[PDB]
């Protein structure tokens, strides 16, 4: 019962309510915004960037290009979260039915007391309501619903839109055609995902090299005594070859030929 | 698996034991269904007495002419090998006999056929209640209520103060056929281990003996059968069924068909 | 898997387990059916004392008939060779005797049998309620409320204490009975411990090698038979029964068929 | 349960659920139309024929021909909603509950009040009448419900029509026999499967040729030791050499046997 | 480990037997000073019997009965006794223990037997309301729970101040035997001529030679008694397993009669010149 | 079951639970504790070390971290069912429902008795209490549940630092690195294994011998006989010897090099 | 297990000045079992107190110290965390906490029927539904004015966290002189020397264990697979401690000849 801890619960309290329904919908969005960060790998060859020149010399031309790719690929799963709150509309209809005008009310006659309006309206998200107003909280519960169910649509058509307006753009303003970024797509996750298995071995096959001299022999299971007997290693990679293949890459052509990630750069000796 | 069945079918106590169950199974069934104890005053007692005798009788007779070697022991009757067929029949007659002591015991343990049967007989003499200066209405009522004829008019106490006295009678006589039937078995044991001249292993190495011998006999005779009608066929139509026929046949004429109708 | 099962079926603990557990079941069977507590004044002792007797009796001489081997000790009866005699007929007789003392401990322990058995010997000048100057009404009430009859007359409180207290009585007697059960056994394991020539494990290997060579003689007494049958028959019709048959046969005429008859 | 999350809960009050009608069923198709544009690959070399010649120089009534068909494809994710909504009629309903005049209704007597006409009416697909006035509310549910269905049975009826205009005039107007464009409909969709199928080959071999030269070697599968043997890479293919093979291609013969895709055309140099 | 097993099933044996024991056949007689005997004998008689049992079926026993009817002089030493009492008792008088603390855990064995000794005067809450002549009497009828409302508010707190001794005198029972066997143990080992791994190996090896024995004295039995029936036939039939036997152990014959007492009693532990000999029989072969 | 006999029943009397509730927890922990004692193996070494020197040769220091771990090891039982006892509460309201200040009482008005303070007080815990007291009957038994569970708390809490403590400060103070207390554990735990896995196997050689040498044969299963050509016995052990390889045993070196338990010590001869 | 869970169940008594002392208990305590054994499972914290053990001079400075010491309740300070994090959001344990410190003034949805006579007590009493009818209103409102303060700060622990755990790692890129990228190998090498190491050392343990019993019972019993262990890993002695004394402590990047030693043994392999 993990997700009904995280259940929303609607304090109902005048001036009060709207800050619990920002801090239980905001913060869930501010953890899944921070997480898109983290685990992006784009953000970090980012920092490492300015980290090794400590200098900044670089301008604000090649860092915007990227920059919005890293909120991109990670902004969708704040608004993800924040659109199927507003299309549930609990969290906007406890968070404004204190602002909710008491002379605004249809459905019927002048009935609202007048005593401590914004109290008794604050409430309504509870249903403690008495029986005398039942039809009050079933207009005031359904129009704010509305007003939700409205802007979740509308932040739908946004994103909708800004989607298509961004793929246009980085189909319109790069220098390369689309078929030919599909494989500079296609081979960006193809050395990736290759470089972190030979990683994986070569780690490996340096540490049971190491154990070796420290016990007279290594225990190996049977598939990886393979690895052992396939990948032989003569040491370590010196830091600056290693400082080499991190950071940002943009397109630099080599010879009329093209490049299309930082360690190819260095692959042909560059 | 099976085979382990038909070891414990070779263990006499086991038949024995189901023969008694089954046997208890259908009187018990027989009283529930088809009893209805009738009521007439003037032969009662003869029902009763009929259901009590004439189902151990059929099951006794059953159960001694079942087994076909005491067809050969009395065709053997009708020195050693006189012990011999008395220690046979006393074995045969043991499982003869041990179904009907079992009806009569369950029979009179129940009550109900003893209750029915003489009911006629009870002495009402001590009882101040039936006077019956006519002397026959009083048979008639003793007669009356046992079966299912209750008869609210004070008697009914009285009836089962009866009832329980004749209840009681009946299960001392169970018992104590029980009692004896068990001392028989004792001294009849005792003659078939005193008259034995045989070493009690050698009574039975002799019995499995018998058994095997006659049923090799009996496959052994079925085989000569066999194989004479086998002879009678390859000498008639000049091929042995069952072979490779496509080398002769003799396509036997109206006359042959006479000569195999001899047996 | 079968063979663990025989291997503890060879273990006579488990055995007499099953035969308690087994008279235990039967005996509860027979006393929710067939009981009734006959209620009558005169002769009531006689009935629940028989019903704790005649059963255990029964028991005991089925389990001591039952085992065979006992009839060759009697032959025997009837050195080393009386102490060997002595040690297996008391190893008999303990599973002979274990099942009486079930049933006898199990009515006891229940207490409805000697509950009906010494009702109407209970002690009453003590209560003032049964005046009964008539003196022959008191046996009869005493017999009347144990049975089933509670006749609401404020005798039946009364009637409960004088159950309890039988019911009391009767539970110390089970364990009074079972305190020197045990107590004989352990007497009884000393003399077959202190009379016993053979060494503790001398008699167990000695019996182990009685029952081999009882099976083993068996089997071959059934094999000799075979064999002899198997002679008489390739004397009689000249060939082997279960062999090639097609060289040679009989064909044995009328007079031949006597010949076989002898044995 | 997120057919609960997007489920259509009527707002009723007046001048206000048609304005959430509208933005409940036409949203979703702008989603949907915005979805087909961007996945279909007709779209894309259409926009990178506008980038590469930066002058307009190609002319509009060629290309209306693949233009037509990027809209076309992509409109059937609309009209699927824009349809599925309409027959099950509640977004209708909804919509046009604060519409019905109160004297064309029908069914019962003239006892309808009229001292807030609308906002009795827009309470009507929530069920929130009296029940007074029940028969006119279901009154008013049937007759919306039927010109939503009616509207519904039009709209699947217009697109059938469509289609069927389509399909006729192109296969009459086309200058290849129908039997050649099989052909042709089955080479693109294949040449498109064996190009992206290389396209990761020829990028794995030379991923892998790049890391082997960092860290000494490379890390495979058993399958993936036959692409490196089978398969050897010796460069990369220029940047000219990619834009020859990206945009829109209209049936360019050469000599007298066409050519069926532009990658054909300069596959023959 | 084997011998945990062992216990723990007879342990369950009993605690099921004694739930079995208290529903269907337990009836406190409520007869002042009778309950009292019955009280007493419902938790020594079914004790004493099992103590009983674990005696008989324990096979060391006879083994300490042979050597002592042998011997007639208790030549053997303390450690060996140690050893042998320390194992029945470990193997037997466990049953016992188990029932008498369940039966007093309960407590309806007990709230019978001091029913009688209660003090009328003793009671609290109210002033004590019984006769100087029937107030055994009345006591004597607590347990059944036929007692008269007016006379329940007296009743529960007798039933419970004697449920309540009976639960503190089981737990107060567990206390002395768990201690015994801490106890023991250590008396054991400091008392001991060989270590705990000495111990470990020789009572291991104890097992695997009589269950070698055991087997190879059934297959004795068996290939002695066919050896006979071809010496009173000619001819012996056998299974598959039965004739490889044969041929495959000779017949030694039989051994001397003062070679089977020299393998039977209890164990000298007399080491042969420094070589330690864990057995009887372990002498007799290296004797020989 | 089992659990139904054990179950605690709250003897409701002054000056008498209290005890059954310390025999009721104590006991139950008491024999637990034995069980700590009696499997663990270090505590018969430590015993049988006595044996041997029989004069106290060896000094109480180097043996005292061994008795750290034998209460250490074995307290882990009294702990976790005291503190269970103490959590559920059961133990506690029973131990102390008579001790509590009528004074101090509160959520009533003043309507505690004085005739019998300790009585009335001593059967709350068994709902033989008035019902116009009903209120303090809950209130007092929500107090003293209340300390029960602090206490309880409080004890996993203390339980929790000394267990850190006692492998912080045995880390620390002992001679060797962490490293190889975990490669000296790992070798205790394979030499046990070991030492106990052949004990059988050469039982049932030895054993085989002395059978074969009395029947002149043994009836073996499958596997025997290939333990006995395996593994064939030439003799027996002297017990000296034996006594070597028993008893505790500290980290000594040998030459440079260490030695992890003294049947080490005796196989480096 | 339901038994179990019943047992650590909240059960709030109901008590001015007491309560919040449970609670404190209720909650801090099983988050200071949960720290403790999030330090002993980290095995930064064994060779860092062995690096202080060993030098007995308090060789390395803060900055070395610091560093790692980060780690060290970095990887254990979650649990305590998800556990004082998840009650808040259950909100029972504050609610518990400070149901005697409401201002009877504050309350609403009643007039000033709440009685003053013992204002603490009968506030206390709110958690364990021990009110009367006639204040069920401000039970409830009670109820729900505590249960937001809990959820509230339930919802910006998480966020806190959530701002310092990415603080910490961009501050840790942006640091350390190494390249991300490299990181990542040394940490995909420690895994792989730690793992290797503990199984061969079983190996290696195994293996002296059974040379020393063949030594006394004159031979040794294996199973199947053990079989190819003694032979295929045969071991001539043992390891002396000074040898054991150079792999167990902290280790900061020290390279060497421009090549980097990505662990103390690996520095030791090369016999530095």
């Amino acid at each position: 019962e993990l997700f009904s801890v995280v259940a929303f619960h609607c304090p109902c309290s005048p001036a009060r309510n709207y800050l619990y329904g920002l801090a239980a919908i905001g913060v869930p969005a501010l953890v899944l915004f921070i997480i898109g960060i983290i685990l992006n790998n784009h953000t970090w060859n980012l920092v490492a960037e300015c980290q090794h020149r400590r200098t900044k010399n670089c301008s604000a031309a090649p860092t915007f290009l990227l920059l919005s790719s890293i909120l991109g690929r990670a902004a969708v799963a704040p608004v993800t979260w924040s659109v199927i709150s507003l299309l549930r509309g609990e969290a906007y209809v406890c968070a404004l039915s204190e602002f909710v005008d008491p002379s605004s009310l249809t459905a019927r006659e002048e009935h609202f007391p007048s005593a401590h309006a914004t109290e008794i309206l604050a409430r309504f998200p509870c249903k403690e309501n008495p029986d005398n107003l039942s039809d009050f909280r079933e207009e005031v519960s359904r129009r704010l619903r509305y007003e939700s169910q409205l802007f979740g649509w509308l932040l739908i058509g946004v994103v909708a839109i800004l989607v298509f307006l961004t793929k246009c753009l980085k189909h319109y303003c790069s220098p390369l055609s689309y078929r030919q970024e599909a494989y500079w797509a296609q081979y960006r996750a193809n050395e990736d995902q290759l470089f972190q298995r030979t990683a994986e071995v070569h780690s490996r096959v340096l540490a049971a090299n190491n154990v070796r001299r420290f016990f007279g022999f290594v225990a190996l299971n049977k598939d990886d005594e393979e690895l052992i007997a396939n990948f032989p290693v003569e040491g370590t990679q010196p830091r600056p070859q290693w400082n080499a293949i991190t950071g940002v890459y943009l397109y630099r052509e080599n010879q009329g030929l093209p490049l299309y990630s930082r360690l190819h750069k260095w692959a042909q000796g560059l | 698996l099976n085979n382990i069945v038909s070891s414990l079918q070779r263990n006499g106590i086991f038949i024995n034991s189901l023969i008694a169950a089954l046997t208890i199974g259908g009187q018990q069934l027989f009283s529930s269904s088809t009893f209805s104890c009738p009521c007439q005053v003037g032969k009662n007692f003869y029902y009763g007495s009929a259901f009590l005798v004439i189902p151990a009788l059929i099951l006794l007779v059953a159960g001694f002419a079942l087994r076909s070697q005491m067809w050969t022991i009395t065709g053997e009757y009708c020195p050693l090998e006189c012990k011999l067929a008395c220690l046979r029949f006393f074995s045969i007659t043991g499982r003869a006999v041990i179904a009907p002591l079992t009806w009569l015991a369950v029979t009179l343990l129940t009550g109900t056929y003893y209750e029915c049967a003489a009911s006629e007989f009870a002495s009402v003499d001590h009882y101040p209640m039936f006077d019956n200066v006519s002397a026959s209405k009083r048979e008639e009522i003793l007669a009356g209520f046992p079966c299912c004829r209750s008869a609210p008019s004070d008697v009914i106490l009285v009836r089962d103060e009866i009832a329980l006295l004749h209840r009681y009678q009946s299960q001392m006589l169970g018992w104590i056929l029980i009692t004896l039937a068990t001392i028989a078995a004792l001294v009849s044991c005792c003659v078939a281990k005193c008259c034995s001249p045989l070493t009690s292993l050698q009574h039975c190495y002799w019995t499995s003996h018998l058994q095997n011998e006659r049923e090799l006999f009996e496959q052994a005779a079925e085989q000569h059968s066999r194989l004479l009608m086998m002879h009678r066929i390859k000498k008639l139509f000049g091929f042995i069924p069952g072979s490779e026929d496509v080398k002769h046949i003799r396509i036997p004429s109206c006359q042959d068909w006479k000569d195999i109708s001899v047996p």
